[PDB]
RNA sequence: AAUAUGCCAC
RNA sequence: CGCGGGGUGGAGCAGCCUGGUAGCUCGUCGGGCUCAUAACCCGAAGAUCGUCGGUUCAAAUCCGGCCCCCGCAACCA
RNA sequence: CCAGGGCUACACACGUGCUACAAUGGCGCAUACAAAGAGAAGCGACCUCGCGAGAGCAAGCGGACCUCAUAAAGUGCGUCGUAGUCCGGAUUGGAGUCUGCAACUCGACUCCAUGAAGUCGGAAUCGCUAGUAAUCGUGGAUCAGAAUGCCACGGUGAAUAC
RNA sequence: CGGCCGCAAGGUUAAAACUCAAAUGAAUUGACGGGGGCCCGCACAAGCGGUGGAGCAUGUGGUUUAAUUCGAUGCAACGCGAAGAACCUUACCUGGUCUUGACAUCCACAGAACUUUCCAGAGAUGGAUUGGUGCCUUCGGGAACUGUGAGACAGGUGCUGC
RNA sequence: GCUUGAGUCUCGUAGAGGGGGGUAGAAUUCCAGGUGUAGCGGUGAAAUGCGUAGAGAUCUGGAGGAAUACCGGUGGCGAAG
């Protein structure tokens, strides 16, 4: 059967929101569209930098964007010449002053988004999907995640019948709401179609 | 027998051919191919796996897409068979819905153009 | 159900008389959850029957119920080809429920005017074994008597 | 007590 | 050729011999049970009586022919 | 890309609902008791006019404040007295309000009139064991207008389970 | 078929031509049983109230039409996508029109844009044109916004959920 | 030549081993009669069938055929049947 989103079912319990700006019914739609535009632009322009998470706040006619990234040196560049351009364009898109803050992500091997992006990049590069999945699981369980599940679904290895295969180690109790299941998805546009990667990482309890 | 003793389904005497329209809807040269297969029904050779008495006296003539799925439900009305419906289907075995539509068209043709065909035709 | 029910739901005795038997009667007569209307109709029928007869409302109601209450009914059992109409003795709670239900069915199917009038007349007929309710009890007992051969089960 | 049947690649 | 019959819903039969009106079964149609079909259950419609012409107030019926279908007979030399 | 039309067509068949077939009711008059939600080219008091839909001026309120917005079933009195009926409301004629550039195809609503089929529904078939079923109203999303649907909210409130 | 036996039924001895790439035994995992045992669920039983009949609403099939757009169609489709088709939506139909295009980048040229007004046409669209002719500035040019001019492309609710 | 294979004799043993002949009781059926009434018999229900011409039931006396309850035992015998 279908399953509930491990992030959404936990948002108010053990997860944060990737956006914590308050606005009323006059501003909600416009702020949502602008947040979507900013996130889309940032992901497109920082595909290489491995942007793990983008948090957006709107304190008072301002936009603050915290970019949890795995290569802060890459995303910042020399002094601040890259983040300055990013901030300029973000401010222009949002129509308000901007403030970009880069966040250090230690261990890209315990973050679901980064693992999924890595697996998708390998799949595009035509590496064996079984090898990519085993590498991801081994890396996470060596970095010390209490558990991990990786699923890859689609026309794997140029097959004409799409199938789904998933590896797992440790515990990934998706039913427990208090468990720290960091989950994320990604898509890999291979020449034989799309392949979907889903990653669950259980890091602990309360 | 004269290479064209087919009759296409009309709802009434001047009823706009409810089969020629559902046949023109059939995408591309499947129309010509199915015409060839009707000629072959009057030839007497049309190959194996192509025709099937689905249920009742309704015969499915088949063509292509996946596996012989450009399907045509007809039924024999004396020497000249009557072509009821023509339709695209994906899964094997014409959907029950389309079967039952074919049956109803069969009954309507019977109550319109006649129950048994003329003595000499 | 395949388990077992807990104790029966508590029923608050009706205000005018304080009889849970009459509370059950009102509930059985109630339609679409209009207990006010059901109680008014029952109370009018009770006072009317008491005035026509002379008995106290409660005791007259008990007499009308008793003349309708069955003792053995028939249930269906399967062996083969045909069904067994096995006669089973009834427990008192089911006796009272069935008596009330038959009285109310007869009253509703009667052809008078106000339902209070119908109920008073039906209960009065039951007071001397005339109503469709006592007819139904007659049918139940004679059917059970006919099927008495199956009683041993 | 009666309760027949199931042809379209996979 | 003579004589006795018969022509009735889509099929098989009654009704008609006693002129005041056409039924049964199967079938057909619609619904229902079934995953679906058959069986089954519940409702409905359907023939103006071979045909012509008479009689009669009224013709499936009575009558006269005509048409077709059966049966018996078509012999003695 | 544009204006018209269609998705709204109707011999028929099926599904899911609404209103009914009445007196446990209908109608008239007075009156009690709720929860939850919405709202800024939006909700719109009060007041005046209209028989009513509604119109005019127009405060208040992005709100435990203001508006939507008097809950209805219920209770008290009268009436109808079993009749296709003061049941029931389809259909249709005339006159109108609002939204919207625009209501013929094809809106909702109001007034007057008309008042149908229906008297509890064959075979068959569905939901429900509790504040549930049944029954009564209220709000919202969608939305210029356009719910008997959908999603929620409360009021009354059972029988039965060997 | 031919021998032998038989009274006959037939027994006994015993091929071949063709035809298939299997037939078979024992165990294994399921599934199934109108097999057994033990259970459970409004599954039945016990009750209450419905649907199937009536009128209406809504969706579907079928007919119809130029179009009645497409999709879902055993339970698990059918008040379903659609949380709401007058134009729009709209994908369909009839006609009137456009083809580097309504929407994107990039090339060049021209021109600030912007606002108002008149004609024709169902409108699209085409004629005009009153006013406007600026925002920064390597003051010469770029930034915007518009038209033109070839494209590389753009566009597709076209097909394939096997 | 020898005796341990094979066989004979002597004594007993257990057995539905076989063939022939006789008989016993129980029971069904039929026949004759007595008592005795409207059902019997059958089935999942039913009907065909039997019965007021007197069935079924019950009793007496015959007739005849077949098989041997209990013992009865994955007990016995037989080369097998
Ligand atoms: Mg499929
Ligand atoms: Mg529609
Ligand atoms: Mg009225
Ligand atoms: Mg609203
Ligand atoms: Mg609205
Ligand atoms: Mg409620
Ligand atoms: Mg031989
Ligand atoms: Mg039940
Ligand atoms: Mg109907
Ligand atoms: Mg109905
Ligand atoms: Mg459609
Ligand atoms: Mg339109
Ligand atoms: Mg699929």
């Amino acid at each position: 059967g279908q399953k509930v989103h491990p992030n959404g079912i936990r948002l108010g319990i053990v997860k944060p929101w990737n956006s914590t700006w308050f606005a009323n019914t006059k501003e909600f739609a416009d702020n949502l569209d602008s947040d979507f535009k900013v996130r889309q632009y940032l992901t497109k322009e920082l595909a290489k930098a491995s942007v793990s998470r983008i948090v957006i706040e709107r304190p008072a006619k301002s936009i603050r964007v915290t970019i949890h990234t795995a290569r802060p040196g890459i995303v910042i560049g020399k002094k601040g010449e890259d983040v300055e351009k990013l901030r300029k364009v973000v401010a222009d898109i949002a129509g308000v002053p901007a403030q970009i803050n880069i966040a250090e992500v230690r261990k890209p091997e315990l973050d679901a988004k980064l693992v999924a992006d890595s697996i998708t990049s390998q799949l595009e590069r035509r590496v064996m999907f079984r090898r990519a999945m085993k590498r991801a699981v081994q890396n996470a369980m060596r970095l010390g995640a209490k558990g991990i599940k990786v699923e890859v679904s689609g026309r794997l290895g140029g097959a004409e019948i799409a199938r789904t295969e998933w590896y797992r180690e440790g515990r990934v109790p998706l039913h427990t709401l208090r468990a720290d299941i960091d989950y994320n998805t990604s898509e890999a546009h291979t020449t034989y179609g799309v392949i979907g990667v889903k990653v669950w990482i259980f890091k602990g309890e309360i | 027998a004269a290479m064209g003793t087919w009759k296409f389904f009309r709802a009434s005497v001047d009823g706009r051919p409810v089969f020629k329209k559902e046949f023109d809807k059939l995408p591309d040269q499947a129309r010509a191919a199915l015409i060839v297969l009707m000629q072959r029904y009057l030839v007497g050779d049309l190959a194996a796996g192509s025709i099937k008495p689905i249920r009742g006296d309704i015969l499915e003539l088949r063509w292509h897409e996946a596996n012989n799925h450009f399907r045509v439900l007809f039924f024999r009305w004396g020497q000249h068979p009557v072509a009821l419906t023509a339709f695209y289907a994906n899964q094997q075995k014409t959907p029950k819905t389309k079967i039952e539509t074919a049956l109803d068209r069969q009954k309507i043709w019977k109550r319109a153009f006649g129950d048994t065909p003329p003595i000499l035709e | 159900p395949r388990r077992r029910v807990i104790g029966q739901r508590k029923i608050l005795p009706d205000p005018k008389f304080g009889s849970e038997l009459l509370a059950k009667f009102v509930n059985i007569l109630m339609v679409d959850g209009k207990k006010s209307t059901a109680e008014s109709i029952v109370y009018s029928a009770l006072e009317t029957l008491a005035q026509r007869s002379g008995k106290s409302e409660l005791e007259a109601f008990e007499v009308a119920l008793e003349n309708v209450r069955p003792t053995v009914e028939v249930k269906s059992r399967r062996v083969g080809g045909s069904t067994y109409q096995v006669p089973v003795e009834v427990r008192p709670v089911r006796r009272n429920a069935l008596a009330m239900r038959w009285i109310v069915e007869a009253a509703r199917k009667r052809g008078d005017k106000s339902m209070a009038l119908r109920l008073a007349n039906e209960l009065s007929d039951a007071a001397e074994n005339k109503g469709t309710a006592v007819k139904k009890r007659e049918d139940v007992h004679r059917m059970a008597e006919a099927n008495k051969a199956f009683a041993h089960y």
